[PDB]
């Protein structure tokens, strides 16, 4: 070679995601008790 | 009187009922009920 380029390009790389947080009683029952008593039978599934 | 509340017991190794937390007493007493121990380590913990 008799010449060159300065050449400059981008790379696009993700890093991170939105962080998220689930309420359980929320979701799967709101605000009834009577689903929340019940769920309460379901263990620890919304622990993990 | 009695009131409509959730709480949490610890039982000994022998049966018996050693301590108590009412759920809805204060912030920490939620935060241990958002988890199923009495004590929690240095963090930041979001409740139900
Ligand atoms: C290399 O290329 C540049 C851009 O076209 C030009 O100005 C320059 O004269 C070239 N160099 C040679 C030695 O040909
Ligand atoms: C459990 O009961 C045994 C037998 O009475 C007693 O020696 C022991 O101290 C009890 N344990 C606790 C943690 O209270």
């Amino acid at each position: 070679p008799t010449n060159f380029t300065i050449s400059v390009t981008t790379e696009v790389m993700p890093v991170s995601m939105t962080k998220t947080s689930v309420d359980c009683t929320m979701y799967i029952c709101g605000d009834s008790v009577e689903c929340s008593t019940l769920l309460l039978q379901y263990g620890s599934f919304c622990t993990q | 009187h009695l009131k409509r509340r959730t709480m949490m017991f610890k039982y000994d190794e022998n049966g018996t009922i050693v301590d108590a937390i009412d759920c809805a007493l204060d912030p920490l007493s939620e935060t241990k009920c958002t988890l199923r121990s009495f004590i929690v380590e240095k963090g930041i913990y979001q409740t139900s």
